[PDB]
């Protein structure tokens, strides 16, 4: 939401034609440094390239270099190799690389909801104290005659004269069991009241430590070479993996790994820029959203010629505006604000009820 | 008498299950914080940052929403919210159970998670962006040498390696992050194991009913029925009369309120400093506290009543 | 079969008043406007002026 | 310092000539960006919880 079209942009003429978060910076950035301009769309829509056998750079680096432009505007990334040809002001915005998933909160019966509410090692020694009893009474009561017995107590084990020793035992199996029931139950509705679902785990090694989701990158560009190069750790382990991952977890462009997430049902993860992710989750469905902290630390600046005379100034008004929280400001209005989404307040949202089938299954199978 | 007992249990194994499910829904209703904005709309867990810095005059400047309300707040919060040190905000964090959050860099913030007790953890995104920087006097040689030097290192990898090596590294917890991964998040076994244990035990006092009861028939208790009317008769006077002085106990009530107080049915008492105690014998209590408690006239009193009743049914039963 | 029938039963009826119990406990959390605060507070009720 | 104009700490020893360069946790403030050069960040933070 940098720089778009604006809604009747057919109707209107000049800078008034675009809106975004750029062109909002580029009104303020003109203010501080007092001077007129007019916002030009690059030729080739690229950002700032060399090609390796005409050694010529394209799209706005480009257009700086060549002087056909005096000053980018846009979220340029701040490289190494343009920093030699092009002068860039302090970073009015860091980002990384992020994860994306699908949208939290599912379902599920598998009789295995019932045994949840019941830790699974509770379900085991109830059974343990279970046959504990039916093997007590066992011994209450030649070799065929111990097996009816023991297939009797196994009845009065399967739950529903004063033998005072065995008569006890009944009792406190009884006053056992009640209160487990009981447990059941009211934990059951703590379940039915609040239901919260929580989802997998943020941290990029969480994606190598397992394998059940597939994950990819775009199949160029910095993120996928970011991969390639790195030396770390966990990073490694990544590339290696989508390196040689069939079918291709690559996709060709930030739409199609988008959709891939967003029909996968949680089964492919996407790794993109934050910038354009967190906006992406304010985007409807509103079924996609960002995990854990960046994986680099990148950011953007305004780009001006080498030697120019917008320079220094530009570079001050950068930081005078992050000071004044004019940045953080303008990212809000186009992100959060301008957005349709929404995550504290679905969270807020405190309204829901209704009983399935799902888990009531599990016990009739 | 067994459809009332029956009633009356059915009433009580209901009030356990409510209860015990308000307990465990709200159990569940806990949510830890996460981002600014959940400092912002409680107030249970108070919250500062360092009484001088950029950090505290970073709320007082800040025209942003939440970021507003919450310097708001610490401006006029009671008692200070603000530390003197870093070391005293983290150990206000440490000594306050949660119940106070500190405001810092993140940089200092995730070192701090990474040092013994291993008992801090950052939550949520940072609440602005800032950098540090290789600092190098205006129109310097070293200027762009430095300058493309610090953008060779990021793009090596060779910054993310450095801060890994001493902030996650050079670690150390190493542990207390790996327990802090949040796997658990349910019910649990021990409350249930309460319940195991008193089963046991109750299996093990039939294994001995059992013997024992077995070891009665082989003897076969007339001699009881001699000296059991008795013993019998003498437990029954014995009970009665404790009965009568649990009653009078000159302590049927203790109210702290450090001085002591102590009652009875029948007197009101106080012990002073050090030691000395008088009492106000008032015998047995009904007074003017309006309670009523919405019937007409009973009580207090009525324990007097019903105390009296059962010291001249156990003469009548005894002398019988 | 008459003790699985039982084992059964038993889960079905604690559900249902589990889940019961669960349709007061949220009929209460459900909250009226009592002000302007509430207005902006949520935004499941739309709201404007002329 | 308002009063006496005067700069302290490391961003000091830079103005006055005392040192060449300054290596540390520096924060790159507009304030300081007018008196000394800053090179692009080593290492981007913000205030946290
Ligand atoms: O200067 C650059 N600025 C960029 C800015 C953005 C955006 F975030 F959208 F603004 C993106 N995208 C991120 C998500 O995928 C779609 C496009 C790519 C950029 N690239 C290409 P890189 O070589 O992959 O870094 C640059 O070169
Ligand atoms: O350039 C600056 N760099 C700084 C770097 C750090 C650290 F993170 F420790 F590296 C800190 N701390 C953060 C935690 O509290 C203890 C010290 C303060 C810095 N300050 C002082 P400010 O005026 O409060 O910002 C600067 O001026």
């Amino acid at each position: 939401p940098y720089v778009m079209m604006k809604k009747n942009h057919e109707m209107l003429e000049g800078n008034e034609r675009y809106e975004g978060y750029c062109v909002d910076l580029a009104a303020e950035i003109a203010k501080h440094c007092g001077f007129k301009y007019k916002l030009t769309i690059v030729g080739d829509g690229k950002y700032g390239a060399r090609d390796a056998d005409t050694k010529i750079w394209n799209g706005m680096v480009g257009e700086l270099v060549y002087g056909k432009a005096d000053i980018a505007i846009a979220p340029l990334t701040i490289t190494l190799v343009r920093e030699e040809v092009i002068d860039f002001s302090k970073p009015f915005m860091s980002l990384g690389i992020s994860i994306m998933i699908k949208k939290p909160q599912k379902s599920k019966p598998g009789v295995f909801s019932f045994l949840d509410p019941l830790a699974y090692e509770i379900w085991m020694c109830i059974v343990f104290a279970y046959i504990g009893v039916s093997v007590v009474l066992f011994l209450v009561s030649t070799n065929e005659f111990g097996i009816f017995n023991s297939l009797w107590f196994s009845l009065g084990a399967f739950m529903q004269p004063r033998s005072l020793s065995g008569r006890i035992v009944g009792g406190v199996w009884w006053f056992f069991t009640l209160i487990i029931i009981s447990s059941y139950t009211a934990n059951l509705a703590a379940f039915l009241t609040v239901e919260r679902m929580v989802s997998p785990i943020e941290s990029a090694e969480d994606l190598s430590k397992q394998t059940e989701i597939a994950y990819g990158t775009l199949d160029s560009g910095s993120t996928k070479e970011f991969f390639r190069r790195s030396k770390i750790a966990v990073f490694d382990k990544m590339w290696t993996y989508m390196r040689s991952a069939e079918p291709s977890v690559f996709v060709r462009t930030t739409a199609e790994g988008v959709a891939r997430v967003r029909k996968s049902k949680g089964k492919y993860a996407y790794l993109l820029e934050s910038t354009m992710n967190e906006y992406i989750e304010q985007r409807k469905p509103c079924d996609t959203m960002k995990v854990g902290g960046n994986l680099d630390s990148k950011g953007y600046g305004i780009a001006t010629p080498k030697g120019s005379s917008l320079g220094t100034p530009v570079n001050l008004a950068v930081l005078k505006l992050s000071e004044q929280g004019l940045l953080d400001k303008l990212k809000n209005k186009w992100w959060y604000d301008k957005g349709e989404c929404g995550a504290k307040d679905s969270g807020s949202k405190e309204k829901t009820s209704a009983l399935s089938l799902s888990n009531v299954a599990g016990v009739f199978y | 008498v067994g459809g009332v007992w029956w009633f009356f249990t059915l009433i009580i194994i209901s009030s356990y299950t409510a209860n015990l499910a308000a307990f465990l829904t709200v159990e569940r209703m806990v949510s830890p914080i996460e981002s600014a904005e959940d400092l912002s709309k409680q107030t249970e867990i108070a919250y500062g940052t360092l009484d001088s810095g950029s950090t505290k005059e970073f709320f007082r400047r800040s025209k942003i929403a939440v970021f507003d309300k919450m310097w708001t707040y610490m401006r006029s919060a009671e008692p200070s919210v603000f530390v003197r040190t870093t070391a005293e905000g983290v150990a206000r964090v440490r000594k306050s159970k949660g119940k106070y959050a500190y405001l810092l860099e993140s940089t200092m913030n995730e070192y701090i998670e990474q040092r013994k007790p291993c008992d801090t953890m950052k939550v949520g995104g940072n609440l602005d962006s800032k950098g540090y920087g290789i600092a190098t006097p205006k129109g310097s040689s070293l200027g762009t040498p430095v300058n493309l030097a610090v953008l060779k290192l990021s793009e090596q990898g060779l910054l993310d390696k450095l801060k890994n090596k001493w902030w996650y590294d050079k670690g150390e917890c190493g542990a207390k992050d790996s327990g802090s991964k949040e796997k658990t998040s349910a019910l649990s076994l021990s409350n249930v194991a309460g319940v195991f244990y008193i089963l046991v035990g109750g299996l093990g006092l039939a294994m001995l009913v059992a013997l024992i009861e077995f070891c009665y028939k082989s003897r076969a208790g007339l001699f009881d029925r001699g000296v059991q009317m008795l013993l019998t008769t003498v437990g029954a006077f014995a009970a009665f009369s404790l009965m009568t002085i649990a009653v009078g106990t000159d302590y049927w009530l203790y109210s702290r309120g450090v001085v002591m107080t102590h009652s009875g049915l029948w007197r009101t008492c106080c012990l002073e400093g050090n030691f000395k105690g008088l009492c106000k014998q008032i015998d047995h209590f009904p007074e003017d506290a309006d309670y009523e408690a919405d019937t007409a006239e009973y009580f207090l009193r009525a324990v007097r009543a019903s105390s009296i009743f059962p010291i001249l049914s156990v003469i009548l039963l005894f002398m019988g």
